[PDB]
């Protein structure tokens, strides 16, 4: 199809979301096995769990709406996730997390993709101190807060050093867009509540 | 004296040209596959050896100073040698040297336009700036002609085997995807299998003017024909081993993007060190139109003896033994060619009318073998080649008009009818006021340009 | 946070911050001047002074 594409003289931009990943990959049957470099591909913590309910390391909830930390049961830790709870949010304050996601740019741009457009990019950095939000609605009980739309999000959403995260895609993209007429052309999709 | 291993490296080194780094992308848009587009520089290429031995033969038994006028002059009368002298001055040396030079552009300021096509008036204000620069160099002196030459013809042969070493160790490494399933798309049509093979032969152009080199070699009848078909057909070997080369590492839909093929090649390859291919490429290019330059006063001499063309033009310039008035009126007449049109509206034209001349020459070669003439000719060619070049040579003619008209042959039979008319009123009949035109004409030029008879 | 004045290996910035951890030493230990020598040449980017 790639090939097809380019006879045509038409252009292939493909959808990268880098911020997590599922449950099943191996990278994360690695990382609760504490496996090699593995251990710290994942954001984990340490939190109470007895008799089926946890209590997590902050009031941090998901967007789809529910506490943000799980509990797993060969780790006996939470890991973290801003998404459903199949879908572990992946470290990106290490390099060894960095490097990967580096080569998986290089793997798409050699088989002839002419750019990316990548997705949920405000959620790669969180804070890294886990202190609580501030709620809308200062005077509700800390135990009914389950709604995303119930927090103010300045923990987990743009945080400090994620531009630079962001400006490192864009130089391994440049490796390839060199030669005249095959620059790869990368798009974000835009934050749904700011324009500046 | 030159032996046989430089009986051929000067017709190798004549062949190759810059026809190689523009055709491709010509060839290719009519073929559409990479397929068929790989056979036509086999079947010009070999059409082009037939051609070279057949201008052998006329080469041994006329043996004449005149390049091709006499050959005309011994078989036909004097009206098709007045028509080829006529048309070798307005149409055959002058759009050979607008394409020469317009391809010379094409590749020094397709750099500075990277990604897209550059504008007609940048690769024409270039081109106009090389014919002028070409043309008056080569008449203020002669050792700056033969200066640069030879390094000129070193930067032609450093690319073209970098280009082929560079194409086949990426051959090597499995780069097969672009003639994995060729012929697919394969237009094969009498209209595009002919211009096609005008654009191919182009880059062959030059095989007609391979005759003076018998004088130096060490045994010309023995050896000649056998520098030329091991000569040529190592050359057509090395277009394909080169356009090769380009399908390797680019593919079908982006040759036809750029008109310089070999810009496009040295970006994918040649990264560190990209811009030595627009910079060899010019250098070629450039030496290539120092060489059409230098034999403009050829032809004229030898028909300024019949009568045929003015003879002022074969005047020299005192201060300076260069045929001044011949080469700046050989490109006055290139930029009136550079204006209205394009390399690839000028190869069908300039290839249109040398072909039709092509074809007049070798058809007196077996006339004259024929029937008229039983003189002795020293080395012999079987029958069986010239009737194939005169058979293809009347397709090459006549298929591009009937099938794919166009008006850049109009204006190509309407130059020659004109000569036709500047026969009868100005030779044929010699009317008495025609002679008072002409007198005043030439000894004024005479004294403008202080040019003077050469002997 | 200080590290970050450094720059990127494509964005530059500051030629280094300034170094203000020895003098914060209110003892003289061995492992008090270590701790900063090691805490600064670890954290510090790769070609950086
Ligand atoms: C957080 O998850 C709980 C599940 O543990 C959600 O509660 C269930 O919501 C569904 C809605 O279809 C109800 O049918 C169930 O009865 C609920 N379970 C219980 C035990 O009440 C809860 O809605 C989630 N929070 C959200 C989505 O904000
Ligand atoms: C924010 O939530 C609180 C509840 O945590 C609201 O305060 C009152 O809460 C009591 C709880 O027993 C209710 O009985 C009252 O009806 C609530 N007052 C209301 C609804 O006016 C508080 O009003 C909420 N503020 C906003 C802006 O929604
Ligand atoms: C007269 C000629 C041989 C002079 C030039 C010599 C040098 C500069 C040439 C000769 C062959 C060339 C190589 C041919 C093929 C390749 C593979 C390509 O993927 C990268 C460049 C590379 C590795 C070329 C580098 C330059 C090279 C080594
Ligand atoms: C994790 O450890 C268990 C226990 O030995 C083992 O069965 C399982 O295969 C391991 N999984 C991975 C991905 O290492
Ligand atoms: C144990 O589980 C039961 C489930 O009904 C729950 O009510 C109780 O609070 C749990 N105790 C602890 C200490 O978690
Ligand atoms: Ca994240």
């Amino acid at each position: 199809l790639v090939a097809a594409i380019h006879d045509k003289g038409l252009k292939l931009i493909i959808d990268f979301i880098p911020n997590h990943t599922s449950d099943k990959h191996a990278w994360f049957q690695w990382s609760r096995n504490r496996t090699g470099k593995y251990t710290d591909y994942y954001i984990w913590h340490d939190c109470n769990y007895e008799n089926g309910t946890t209590i997590p390391p902050n009031n941090w909830l998901s967007v789809y709406g529910n506490s943000s930390w799980h509990f797993d049961e060969v780790r006996k830790q939470c890991y973290f996730h801003q998404f459903m709870k199949e879908q572990p949010d992946l470290n990106f304050r290490n390099p060894d997390v960095q490097e990967e996601i580096k080569e998986i740019i290089q793997f798409w741009l050699s088989k002839g993709v002419d750019g990316f457009s990548f997705n949920a990019l405000q959620y790669l950095l969180e804070a890294k101190h886990l202190r609580d939000e501030a709620q809308v609605n200062k005077t509700q009980i800390p135990d009914t807060v389950t709604h995303y739309s119930q927090l103010h999000h300045d923990f987990t959403t743009t945080q400090v050093g994620m531009h630079d995260i962001v400006r490192s895609f864009r130089q391994t993209m440049n490796q390839y867009s060199r030669e005249p007429g095959r620059y790869r052309f990368m798009g974000t999709e835009a934050h749904g509540e700011s324009i500046t | 004296e030159l032996g046989l291993f430089s009986g051929t490296c000067i017709i190798v080194g004549t062949i190759i040209g810059s026809g190689i780094f523009i055709s491709p992308k010509s060839v290719l848009s009519n073929m559409e596959a990479v397929g068929p587009c790989l056979i036509i520089w086999a079947m010009c290429g070999v059409l082009a050896t037939l051609g070279a031995l057949c201008f052998a033969e006329l080469g041994t038994m006329i043996t004449k100073s005149g390049g091709e006028y006499p050959y005309l002059m011994e078989a036909f009368g004097p009206i098709p040698a007045y028509l080829f002298s006529w048309s070798s001055l307005f149409v055959i040396k002058p759009s050979s040297f607008a394409i020469i030079c317009l391809s010379f552009s094409e590749y020094v300021c397709a750099p500075f336009y990277s990604g897209c096509s550059p504008p007609q008036v940048v690769i024409k204000t270039l081109a106009a700036a090389a014919i002028l620069l070409i043309s008056t160099v080569n008449a203020l002196s002669v050792r700056l002609g033969s200066y640069v030459q030879n390094v000129f013809t070193a930067a032609k042969m450093v690319i073209v085997v970098i280009i082929i070493i560079s194409g086949l160790v990426l051959l090597a490494q499995g780069n097969t995807r672009n003639f994995e399933n060729s012929f697919e798309g394969a237009s094969l049509s009498v209209g595009s299998i002919s211009l096609a093979l005008y654009n191919g032969l182009w880059a062959y152009d030059g095989w007609n003017q391979l005759n003076y080199i018998t004088e130096e070699l060490r045994n010309p009848f023995r050896n000649l024909p056998l520098a030329i078909i091991i000569g040529i057909p190592l050359v057509t070997g090395c277009y394909i081993l080169m356009n090769v080369s380009y399908f390797t590492v680019m593919t079908a839909t982006e040759l036809l993007q750029s008109q310089a093929v070999a810009v496009t090649f040295g970006d994918r390859v040649l990264y560190p060190a990209s811009w030595i291919v627009p910079l060899f490429v010019a250098f070629s290019t450039i030496g290539a139109a120092n060489g059409s330059c230098f034999t403009a006063g050829r032809l004229v001499f030898v028909a300024g003896r019949e009568g045929h063309m003015l003879k002022v033009l074969s005047y020299i310039s005192v201060k300076r033994l260069t045929p001044a008035p011949a080469i700046m009126f050989h490109s006055m007449i290139a930029i009136i060619y550079i204006i209205p049109g394009d390399i690839n509206s000028l190869v069908n034209y300039f290839s249109f009318a040398a072909w039709l001349f092509y074809g007049l020459t070798i058809t007196g070669l077996i006339v004259m073998r024929f029937t008229r003439k039983e003189l002795k000719r020293p080395i012999k060619v079987p029958i069986f080649i010239p009737i194939l070049v005169t058979l293809l040579s009347v397709f090459l003619v006549l298929a591009p008009i009937i099938s794919a008209p166009a008006w850049e042959y109009l204006y190509c039979v309407l130059f020659m009818l004109s000569g036709l008319v500047f026969y009868f009123l100005f030779v044929h009949y010699k009317f008495g006021w025609a002679q008072k035109i002409s007198k005043p004409l030439t000894m004024h030029l005479q004294m403008l340009m202080e040019v003077v008879p050469p002997e | 946070e200080t590290m970050v004045y450094y720059g990127l290996p494509f964005i530059q910035e500051a030629d280094f911050p300034f170094n203000s951890y020895l003098s914060k030493l209110d003892k003289p230990s061995g492992n008090s001047v270590s701790e900063v020598i090691t805490s600064w040449l670890e954290n510090m980017p790769e070609g950086k002074w």
